[PDB]
C-alpha cells in the first residue's frame, strides 16, 4: 500500500536551487561532496504542476456544479431547477465524499433562486479535501485543517557522483559607452554545477483512501501525482540554464509492507571519465538484487529506462513508456 | 473568586538529590523550605529560568544571606557570615514563615488589588488587549505568520496553564521585545511604544551545586552597600509610569528586580488555573540605565567608553554546554564578577566548592524585536570525573591543565577566525561569511576538544604532549578555508582571503 | 529482548531547544525523535498517551560521528501578493517581506546503531517492518535506511554492539587491536537534556530532562570493513543470519 518512486534524471550545466551564498545545496555523502536539490524546491515544483492540471480535469470536462446527481437531482430539489446551486455555491477542488456536503448543505433555505450567501458551511472544502490536502500536506495560505500531514514523503535528491561547484565568470555590459571604453556593467562569479541526481519518493495510499474515499478519486490522484514528479523540474534559474529534461531511469514499485528508498545504493561514489547514467542503472540494479535476495517479498516492481542495452532484472518487468507503466503500477496498486 | 499564589501552588519542576526519579511540580516556598531534601529545580525556558534564578537568589538573600552587609570590614564579615549558613546546611522555616509574613498578601498572581509583579491599573485604561500569544514565547503572535511553534491564529487563544503562565510571564517581563506594543492612556496621555528588555539578547551564568541550598547561597551576590531598597513586591505604592524610576544601589537594583521596562497582566479564568487573556505594554517611558552592572553576564568594553554585555551567540551552542566550562580560564576579562566573588579561594566555602558546577541560559536575539533561538548549558560532570577517578596528583593536575589549555585556545582561535572572515568579506568586496565559518567551527571542533580529555590520537597533534598540542588552530583552518575556498579563484579574492589567512597561524607553537 | 535499528542514511536531523526560524540538531539521536518514529510506526495520533513507550532503554553507539551542515530554507517565497502564510490576525505581509526565512540544520553523512531493549520491543520492531506512517529520521523529507531494523531478535543487544557488529572504514593501524567507538548510556553523566516525550499533541509540546553518559568503549578491529563496497556487504551477509 506504499507506492515507492525512484529515478534518476542527469542535469546538464545549471543551477536549480542556490544556498545562502549563490551556491548550489550539497550533502556530503559517503565521504564526497554531492551537490543536492531539496526536497521542498522538487515538492513546490511538483505540486505547483498537479493543481495546474488535476485542478484542472477539469471545470470543462468533469466540472462541479455538475452535481445533483444524488442529493439535488434524485432528491425532489426542483429536478429541472437544478442550477439551484449550481449557481449557488459560487457567490478549490474537492472530491466526492466531501461533496456530499456540496450538494447537501445546497438545499434547504428557501431558496432565493426566484430573483444565496451562506458560504461559511461549504467554505469548509479544504478542511475536508480539496484532495490537493491529502496528497500533500495542508495548504500553504490557510491556516492547519485537522489534516496538517502528509502522506507523500519526499526525499532529497543528491548526486551520485562527487561534483565539485564551477565557478562561473559572468559580467553585464553597458550599451552607453564613454571615451574611456570596456567599462563593462558589472564584473561577478556565479557558481554552477551539472551532474546525474538520484530521486526517490513515496505514496502511502492506505493511510491516505481514507481522508478522502472514492478509490477512483485517489487513483487519480496518484497517477496525476507520479506523471508530475517525473515531468516536473524545477524553476530556478531555468531562464539563464536551460535545464529541462526527463529521467533516464524511472522505476516504480508497489509494496505492500513498507516503503523503501535505494539512496544507500549509491553511498560509494562513482569515479568517472565516463558516462554515469548506464553505471548507476546497473548499480541499482545490483543493489535492488542482492536487498530483494536478503529481505524477500512478495511485491511488484516495474521501470523505464531510456537506454535499450542492459537488461534490468531487479527492477521487476520493463515496461515500454513512462505513462505505460504509471497506469499498470496504479491499476496494480488494487 | 480565582486565585493562585506561588507560595504553595506547584509551578517549578523539582528534583530531589535523591534516586533521580519521578520529579514533581513544588511551589515557591516548598522548593525553599526544604531546598536542602531537593537537588535542583527548573523551568523549561531558559529566559524564564535566568529570571526565576535571579528571585530565588534574592528571597533566599532576603532571609538567608540576611543581604545586608554589617559595619566592620563588612565584605570580609558578610563572607564569613554566609559561610557560617553554609555551614549549618539548610533554611530556618520559622525564617521562611517570617519572611511571607510580612508578604503574605503580595504572591497572589490574580490578586484583585496590586497582583503579584503586575500593574493593576493597567486592567483599565488600555483600549485593546494585547493577547496571550504575546505573552507566550514561542507563539504567533499577531503580524507574525502562523508557521511556527504550533499554529495559533489570533483566535481560539489556547489557554495556557497558570504555571506556563508564570514562566513566559516572568520571562517576558524580563527578556521583552522593543517597539509598537498595546497603547496606554496615562493622565490622559497615550504612548504606543515601548523600550526593550533589561537582559534581551545575554547568555546568563549561574553556578549550582550539589545541593540547591548551596547553589542559592552561592548566588548571592555582594550586595552593594547603599540605601537598603526592595524587589518589585515589596514596594507599598504601585510604580508611576510617568517619572523616573526609584534609584536603588542595593541588590534589588542590581539584580534588575526593582522595576521592569514592562507591564503584563493576567485575566484570570473562573477555574482559576487558566489565564484566557492578558496585557503586555509599556510601564515606563523615560530611559534609565541600571548602575552597578548586572554580576551575572560578562560584559566587554568597546571604544568611546560604553559598557555592553556580550551578546549571545546560536553558533556557539551548536555544541551543546560550551560556555558552561567558563568555570576552567579564568580567561582575560571574561568572567562575570558573581563568579568573582564566589568561586575562588578569596571566600570562606571549603568542601562545596569542589563540587561546584555553572550553568548558563542563554537566548539570542537582536536588539529590538527579533527573536533566534535559546539554549542552556550545564557543565559535564565527566570532566571532573576525570580529575577525581585516577586519585594521582602530579596527574589530577595534568588532566585539569590539559582542558584548561584547551579551552582556552579553543575560544582564543573561535574569535581570532571570527575577525579573520569579519576582515575577508569586509575587505573581499571593498558579513554573510561568519554564520557558516563559526557553525561549522565549532560543530567541527569540539569533538577534537573531546577527542584531547581522553588523550586520544586527534588530528594533526597526538597523545602524549603537554597542552592542545596546537590541533583545532588546524581545524580553524580546515573550517575557514572550506566556507571560503569555492570564492578564492579570482586573484582579488584570493590575495585578499590570504592576507587574512595569514593569522590562524598564531600562536601556533611548534613540537 | 529487543532489537538493534540502524540509522543511516543521507540525513538526520534530532532537534532540540529550537522554537523559532533557526532548528539545529544533536550530533547524535535523541529518544523523542526515535520514538516518535516507533509511535508513527505504531499508528498513535498525536495526543493520544505515549505511556506504553515508557520503560524503554536506548544505548547507542556511533558508527562515524557525520559532519554538520547547515540547511537554509525559505518558506513561501515567490508566490504572488494574495498567498503566502497567513498571519493570525489574518492580514497577509507586502510580497517583499512575506516569505519567511528558516534556516534549519541537520547532521549528515552518520551512522548509529541504537539498542532497544523494552518490554513492547517485539510489537515496534514488528509496527518497523510494516508501519501505518512513512517512519522518518529527525524530519519528514529525510528518508531512513533500508536496513532499517538491523536485527530483529536479540537477547542482550548491547554484547551485539559491543562485539560482532560492522563498522565503516576508518584509519587502523598495523596488526592493532582496540578501536574506540563511543556509545551512550542514560554522577559521571555528559548532559542533561529534554527528550523524555510526554504529549506530541501540536496545541501543547510537553517535554522533560533525561541524563545522558558517553562511554568510549573499545572494540576489537576485525569489525572494520574495507575502502568501498565492504561495509554494506559485510552488513547484507550479517542481516542475512537473521532467520538463524
Amino acid at each position: 500500500t506504499f507506492v515507492d518512486i525512484h529515478a534518476i534524471q542527469t542535469l546538464p550545466y545549471s543551477n536549480i536551487n542556490r544556498d545562502d551564498l549563490g551556491s548550489p545545496k550539497t550533502v556530503v555523502y559517503g565521504g564526497k561532496e554531492r551537490t543536492r536539490v531539496s526536497s521542498q524546491s522538487w515538492k513546490r515544483a511538483v505540486r505547483h504542476e498537479v493543481e495546474a492540471r488535476l485542478g484542472d480535469k477539469a471545470v470543462r470536462t468533469r466540472r462541479i456544479i455538475s452535481e445533483i446527481a444524488k442529493r439535488l437531482r434524485e432528491r425532489g430539489w426542483d429536478a429541472d431547477l437544478a442550477d439551484a446551486g449550481a449557481r449557488q455555491v459560487v457567490l478549490f477542488y474537492l472530491p466526492v465524499p466531501a461533496i456530499d456536503e456540496l450538494a447537501a448543505i445546497a438545499d434547504e433555505h428557501r431558496d432565493a433562486v426566484a430573483k444565496i450567501l451562506p458560504a461559511d458551511r461549504i467554505t469548509e472544502v479544504l478542511k475536508s479535501r480539496n484532495v490537493s490536502v491529502n496528497l500533500f500536506g495542508r495548504m500553504l495560505a490557510e491556516l492547519p485543517s485537522t489534516e496538517v500531514d502528509g502522506a507523500v514523503q519526499f526525499a532529497h535528491a543528491f548526486t551520485v557522483h562527487g561534483t565539485t561547484v564551477e565557478v562561473d565568470f559572468f559580467t553585464a555590459v553597458d550599451d552607453i559607452p564613454k571615451e574611456n571604453d570596456h567599462g563593462s556593467g558589472h564584473m561577478n562569479a556565479g557558481q554552477f554545477s551539472a551532474g546525474t541526481f538520484y530521486r526517490y519518493a513515496n505514496v502511502n495510499l492506505d493511510r491516505l483512501v481514507e481522508n478522502t474515499g472514492d478509490a477512483q478519486t485517489a487513483r487519480t490522484a496518484v497517477a496525476e501525482f507520479l506523471r508530475a514528479f517525473l515531468s516536473t523540474v524545477p524553476s530556478g534559474k531555468q531562464n539563464a540554464t536551460a535545464a529541462m529534461t526527463l529521467p533516464d531511469l524511472v522505476h516504480i514499485a508497489v509494496r505492500f509492507d513498507r516503503p523503501i528508498s535505494f539512496a544507500p545504493a549509491f553511498e560509494t561514489a562513482l569515479y568517472g571519465s565516463d558516462g554515469y547514467t548506464l553505471r548507476a542503472c546497473q548499480e541499482l540494479n545490483n543493489y535492488a538484487e542482492r536487498l530483494r535476495e536478503v529481505w524477500p517479498d512478495d511485491a511488484i516492481r516495474g521501470y523505464a529506462t531510456v537506454e535499450n542495452k542492459t537488461d534490468l532484472a531487479a527492477l521487476g518487468e520493463r515496461y515500454d513508456s513512462y505513462p505505460a507503466l504509471i497506469d499498470a503500477m496504479v491499476a496494480a496498486a488494487f | 473568586p480565582p486565585s493562585f499564589d506561588v507560595t504553595i501552588a506547584p509551578w517549578l519542576i523539582a528534583r530531589s538529590r535523591d534516586v533521580l526519579a519521578a520529579p514533581e511540580m513544588l511551589g515557591l516556598r516548598d522548593v525553599l523550605i526544604r531546598s536542602h531534601e531537593l537537588s535542583d529545580v527548573e523551568i523549561p525556558l531558559p529566559p524564564g529560568a535566568a529570571v526565576l534564578w535571579r528571585i530565588l537568589a534574592l528571597i533566599t538573600a532576603r532571609i538567608t544571606g540576611l543581604d545586608q552587609p554589617p559595619n566592620k570590614n563588612p565584605k570580609r564579615k558578610w563572607q564569613a557570615r554566609r559561610s557560617q549558613i553554609l555551614s549549618k546546611g539548610r533554611l530556618d522555616p520559622e525564617a521562611v514563615d517570617a519572611y511571607f509574613a510580612d508578604y503574605s498578601e503580595r504572591f497572589d498572581l490574580f490578586h484583585p488589588e496590586r497582583p503579584w509583579l503586575q500593574d493593576p491599573r493597567l486592567r483599565e485604561e488600555c483600549p485593546k488587549t494585547s493577547g496571550v500569544n504575546k505573552l507566550a514565547w514561542g507563539r504567533t503572535a499577531g503580524e507574525n505568520q502562523v508557521w511556527l511553534g504550533g499554529h495559533h491564529h489570533d483566535l481560539d487563544p489556547h489557554p495556557l496553564d497558570s504555571a506556563e503562565a508564570v514562566w513566559h510571564l516572568l520571562a517576558t517581563l524580563g527578556y521583552g521585545p522593543s517597539g509598537m506594543c498595546t497603547a496606554r492612556v496615562v493622565r490622559g496621555r497615550s504612548e504606543r511604544n515601548v523600550t526593550a528588555g533589561p537582559l534581551r539578547g545575554t547568555v546568563s551564568y549561574h553556578p549550582l551545586g550539589r545541593t540547591l541550598f548551596e547553589s542559592l547561597i552561592l548566588n548571592i551576590p555582594y550586595p552593594g552597600t547603599g540605601a537598603a531598597d526592595l524587589a518589585f513586591w515589596e514596594q507599598p505604592e504601585l510604580n508611576d509610569p510617568l517619572g523616573l524610576p526609584e534609584e536603588s544601589a542595593g541588590l534589588a537594583g542590581i539584580l534588575r528586580l526593582d522595576h521592569f521596562r514592562h507591564a503584563v497582566l493576567l485575566h484570570p479564568s473562573p477555574d482559576g488555573s487558566h489565564v484566557v487573556d492578558a496585557w503586555v505594554t509599556w510601564a515606563w517611558r523615560e530611559r534609565n540605565i541600571s548602575p552597578e552592572l548586572d554580576p551575572y553576564l560578562i560584559y566587554q568594553t568597546s571604544k568611546e567608553g560604553r559598557v555592553y554585555p556580550r551578546p549571545a551567540e546560536a553558533e556557539r551552542a551548536i555544541w551543546r554546554d560550551l560556555d558552561a566550562l567558563l568555570h576552567y580560564g579564568e580567561d582575560g576579562n571574561y568572567r562575570p564578577t558573581i563568579l568573582d566573588n564566589c568561586t575562588p579561594l578569596a571566600q570562606v566555602p571549603q568542601e562545596v566548592l569542589d563540587s561546584l558546577r555553572l550553568r548558563a541560559f542563554g537566548f539570542d536575539q537582536d536588539g529590538q524585536a527579533r527573536d533566534k533561538q535559546w539554549f542552556t548549558a550545564t557543565t559535564p560532570a565527566v570532566l571532573r570525573w576525570l580529575a577525581d577517578r585516577e586519585t594521582d596528583d602530579n596527574e589530577n593536575a595534568r588532566i585539569v591543565r590539559r582542558i584548561t589549555l584547551a579551552r582556552k585556545a579553543a575560544e582564543a582561535l573561535g574569535r581570532r577566525l571570527e575577525k579573520a572572515c569579519k576582515e575577508a568579506w569586509k575587505e573581499s568586496n571593498s558579513g554573510p561569511w561568519v554564520q557558516h565559518g563559526m557553525s561549522r567551527y565549532w560543530a567541527k571542533a569540539e569533538p577534537v576538544f573531546w577527542n584531547i580529555v581522553y588523550d586520544r590520537p586527534a588530528q594533526g597533534y597526538t597523545p602524549g604532549m603537554a597542552g592542545p598540542g596546537n590541533a583545532f588552530n588546524l581545524v580553524a583552518l580546515a573550517a575557514y578555508d572550506e566556507v571560503t575556498g569555492p570564492y578564492c579563484e579570482r586573484p582579488r579574492v584570493a590575495k585578499v582571503v590570504e592576507r587574512h589567512r595569514s593569522t590562524l597561524f598564531s600562536n601556533w607553537t611548534p613540537k | 529482548s529487543g532489537f538493534l535499528l540502524r540509522l543511516a542514511g543521507p540525513m538526520q536531523s534530532w532537534g532540540e531547544h529550537s522554537m523559532f526560524g533557526e532548528r539545529d540538531t544533536l550530533p547524535y539521536p535523541s529518544r523523542s525523535g526515535l520514538i516518535g518514529m516507533f509511535a508513527a510506526a505504531q499508528g498513535v495520533r498525536r495526543g493520544d498517551p505515549l505511556d506504553r513507550y515508557k520503560e524503554l532503554k536506548f544505548t547507542v553507539r556511533v558508527d562515524r560521528p557525520g559532519v554538520r551542515l547547515v540547511d537554509f530554507h525559505t518558506i513561501g517565497g515567490g508566490l504572488p501578493k494574495e498567498r503566502t502564510v497567513p498571519t493570525a490576525a489574518g492580514e497577509r505581509r507586502d510580497p517583499k517581506k512575506a516569505t519567511i526565512v528558516t534556516s534549519r540544520s541537520y547532521l549528515a553523512d552518520a551512522v548509529f546503531t541504537v539498542a532497544v531493549t523494552g518490554p513492547e520491543a517485539d510489537t515496534i520492531a514488528d509496527a518497523l517492518a510494516a508501519p501505518y506512517w512513512q517512519p522518518y529520521l529527525g524530519r519528514r523529507a529525510f528518508v531512513p535506511d533500508p536496513l532499517l531494523v538491523l536485527r530483529r531478535r536479540v537477547a542482550d543487544p548491547v554484547r551485539e554492539l559491543v562485539e560482532a557488529v560492522p563498522l565503516p572504514h576508518r584509519r587502523v593501524e598495523e596488526d592493532a587491536a582496540t578501536v574506540l567507538v563511543d556509545l551512550i548510556y542514560e554522577t559521571r553523566t555528559l548532559t542533561v537534556l529534554n527528550d523524555v516525550p510526554l504529549s506530541f499533541d501540536s496545541k501543547s509540546r510537553r517535554y522533560s530532562t533525561r541524563q545522558i553518559r558517553v562511554v568510549p568503549t573499545e572494540v576489537p578491529a576485525t569489525l572494520v570493513a574495507g575502502p568501498g563496497r565492504d561495509y554494506q556487504n559485510k552488513l547484507f551477509t550479517y542481516v542475512k543470519q537473521c532467520a538463524e
